[PDB]
RNA sequence: UCUGAUGGAGGAUCGAGUUGAUACUGACGUGCAAAUCGUUCAUUUCAAUCACGUUUAGGGGCGAAAGACUAAUCGAAAAG
RNA sequence: GAGAACUUUGAAGACUGAAGUGGAGAAGGGUUUCUUGUCAACUGUGAUUGAACAAGAGUUAGCCGCUCCUAAGGGAUAGCU
RNA sequence: AGAUGGUAACAUAUAUAUAAAUGAACUCCUUUACAUAGGCUUUACACUCGGGGUGCGUUUUCUUUGCACUUUACCUUUAUAACAAACCUUGGAAUCAAUUUACUUGGAGAAGAGGUUCGUUGAACUCAAUUCAAAAAUUUGUUUUGUAGCAAUAGUAAUUCGUAAUUAUCCGAAGUGGUAAGGACUAUCCUUGAAAAAAGGAGGGAACGGCUUUGUGCUUUGCUACUCUUAAUACUUGUAUGAGCGUACCAACAACCGCAUCAGGUCUCCAAGGUUAACAGCCUCUGGUUAAAUAGAAAAAAGUAGGUAAGGGAAGUCGGCAAAAUAGAUCCGUAACUUCGGGAAAAGGAUUGGCUCUGAGGACAUUAAUGUUAACUCAGAACUGAAACGGACAAGGGGA
């Protein structure tokens, strides 16, 4: 499992066709934190956002053939 | 306080083994556990590894030599003769 | 013969047999539980309980 | 123990099979039993 | 900093007398190991169904619960009642089932 | 050449365990046991102990030697 | 349950006392595991219990092992006896 | 036809993924790959302490209380940090210096100053992100997140609601040093403590673009996308991904060996609290049993495993056999003799509880004084008791 910090890199990864599923998790922080996981054939890449709206926007951006798993 | 009068290195042996034997050991143990002068680096660091093998800590040059001393007399004599020749 | 049930409870709960309290009222109900699922159900109900750990106080 | 050769395992299985009693229906048309504790297979 | 006791359920069955409880709390609550203080450091007031404890000093919710338990023991209400946490600041009496 | 520290040598010291088996010539001796039990005892950084693997086979082996041991069998195993 | 000192459950009182009748494995055992039955014998007292008896079931690996390497060693090839 | 950086130690490919830094014959190394002892240190685990949160327990009296839970895996060359080493640059050391618990080290270059690497470790560090603001061709300041990802969705303890779902929790300091591992060392040896498969590195410089045309794999002539490199995809070639075997259970207490459900024997790891030097012994928590080829009643002799005994104290007996006494620690004192090492715990004395105090022993960080704060150990003094205190357990009898 890997972490991602460059949003652009994440986007690129998403664009790449072996990325079957996205996992999008909501977490009550000690505000609503959001973890964006992409499930690639090789690795499970995750991005952490402090900011909900940004997270939402990025989710929206994600290709609509991704197999989105809303965990909690 | 200097602990042992006569014994020195053979205190490890304690009461056991003849006094004569311990006396003999003493010479040889002194010879063994001395740091000898290394003929290459100069430093008195050649201590004994195995029996006939003497490693300088400084330069790491293993000199073959005596079992107890670094140089036996016979060997030295031989060397001298060769040099003369 | 509640042996079996006790054993199952031990695993399910994570406790030693020495620690399972099977209610002497409704020994009939419990004996009917031949499964881990049933034991869990029983536990949920309160026909099986993990006993309280014997106390070892550091106080003294 | 818990690591047998295949051959040994097969032999064990065979022995177990041998152990079981006469099928009762036959009796209408055994002395070689062995109990695991008292008589060994001596493998 | 407020800590609360939602005393309703047994108060509305008469079994809990809030005035007595308040007094007990006042008596009990040690500050640096002495009961009689409660000066600028601690306050206790009471609604009909609720005790309010307001604290400046390092003070644990555990202590309140303990006090409640003690009170219950004193007035024999132990097999009927139970102190349980509602919100972080808020303890509440609940009936044993 | 003394004094105080340091240092941590030794088939050193005591000692649980382990490995044994000194005494009680205790118990047992138609036993729990074809050698056990109890308490006492010796052993514990080395010639130490243990496991597994491996070598050595009968007038042969192996023996810090007791004619010990060599599958309850030994001043010559066992099987036929 | 026909029947209970030694089957089960609960309540006591105790012991083992992390050099353990605790958890894991090796050798050895070989199904003793497991459920449902169950009592002729056996379980040196009883027994409804059981490691007994009967019927069924149960052991899932690219990663844990073996499998490969070499060790003390062994069996052979060439010869030679 | 085969990258660059860095004075150097050496570093650099961050593409989904550090894949790619030409290399043949033939060589040479290294890894694999190693004893025992001794302490020192580092980390994890365990244990503990104090605080916050949850529940249960105690409550005649007392107790801000006693107990439980408060979790975090491989994997990501994990990124970084810190640290023992090793090396590099600079620097030029006797008034020797640095330095370890120990000694080690230095003109063959020390200290100091700045670096590089491996190794521990595996989120330490502002580590990463983001917040916005200022300076160059990107670095500084402030804030908010993230149990760094794995990861909370899982566990745990709760709380409800239903006949599976919701909620709230999961976190701020530290000590002890039992176990393990690593490190750097030091010491002992007439003892110097396996090998190979496999892998790697180096040395070396064999061989060298592609397509089209001509002549007998080689030579000549003309043109410029080439040589690698991972990943995917397609297509023919036998069907182009993971073979086989073991995995139940016992491991002695009734599954093993002792003719048996035999007080015997049988290898390895884990290993809690208290008392303590102690993994001893005694007691306790987790886990385990409450069983053992019998139970009950009586309670004589005799037996066996124990106790105790006035006065004497070996008179017993082959013989102090057996038992008793002795014992832990601290302080004192310690002879003959001696191979000068020992003897030696010689012999022989004293003290030891509980309580209430006193003194001695660190770390850090403000600016010599003032702070926050930690073990556990030592030493001394009061009082105290039916003069007792290594109160049980454990633990030399000594001498000639
Ligand atoms: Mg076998
Ligand atoms: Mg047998
Ligand atoms: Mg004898
Ligand atoms: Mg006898
Ligand atoms: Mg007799
Ligand atoms: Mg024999
Ligand atoms: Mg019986
Ligand atoms: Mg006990
Ligand atoms: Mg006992
Ligand atoms: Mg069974
Ligand atoms: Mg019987
Ligand atoms: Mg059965
Ligand atoms: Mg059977
Ligand atoms: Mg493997
Ligand atoms: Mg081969
Ligand atoms: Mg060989
Ligand atoms: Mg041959
Ligand atoms: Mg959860
Ligand atoms: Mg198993
Ligand atoms: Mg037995
Ligand atoms: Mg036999
Ligand atoms: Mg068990
Ligand atoms: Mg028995
Ligand atoms: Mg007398
Ligand atoms: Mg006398
Ligand atoms: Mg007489
Ligand atoms: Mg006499
Ligand atoms: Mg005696």
């Amino acid at each position: 499992p890997k972490q991602i910090t460059d949003i652009r890199k994440f986007l690129k990864i998403s664009r790449k066709p072996d990325t079957t599923a996205v996992i999008i998790m909501k977490k009550k922080s000690k505000t609503v934190i959001t973890k964006l996981k992409l499930r690639t054939k090789k690795y499970l890449y995750t991005m952490v956002f402090a900011d909900r709206k940004k997270a939402e926007r990025i989710e929206n951006s994600l290709l609509p053939s991704l197999k989105r798993i809303y965990y909690p | 306080s200097r602990r042992t009068k006569k014994v020195g290195l053979t205190g490890k042996y304690g009461t056991r083994y003849g006094s004569s034997l311990r006396k003999q050991i003493k010479k040889i143990e002194l010879m063994q556990h001395a740091k000898y002068l290394c003929t290459f680096c100069g430093k008195t660091a050649t201590k004994r590894t195995c029996v006939g093998i003497w490693k300088c800590k400084k330069c790491k040059r293993k000199v073959c030599g005596g079992a107890w001393s670094l140089t036996t007399p016979a060997a030295v004599a031989a060397k001298s003769t060769i040099i003369r020749l | 013969s509640l042996t079996l049930q006790k054993r199952l409870a031990a695993s399910v709960l994570k406790c030693g047999k020495n620690k399972i309290w099977m209610d002497p009222n409704e020994i009939s109900e419990i004996s009917l539980a031949n499964s881990r699922f049933s034991i869990r159900k029983l536990y949920k109900e309160g026909l099986i309980l993990k006993k309280p750990q014997k106390v070892h106080s550091r106080a003294r | 123990g818990s690591i047998k050769r295949f051959r040994l395992k097969q032999r064990l299985g065979k022995c177990r099979r041998q152990n079981r009693p006469v099928p009762h229906w036959y009796r209408l048309k055994n002395t070689k039993r062995r109990h695991w504790r008292r008589t060994k297979l001596g493998l | 900093i407020k800590y609360v006791l939602d005393c309703t359920k047994p108060v509305k069955d008469t079994i809990l007398d809030i005035s007595g409880l308040e007094q007990f709390f006042k008596d009990k609550i040690k500050v640096d190991k002495k009961t009689n203080n409660l000066k600028n450091k601690v306050v206790v007031t009471s609604d009909e169904y609720k005790i309010y404890i307001t604290v400046h000093i390092p003070f644990s919710k555990r202590y309140i619960k303990y006090l409640a338990k003690k009170y219950i023991k004193m007035h024999q209400i132990r097999d009927f009642l139970r102190v349980i946490a509602k919100g972080k600041l808020a303890y509440e009496f609940k009936y044993f089932q």
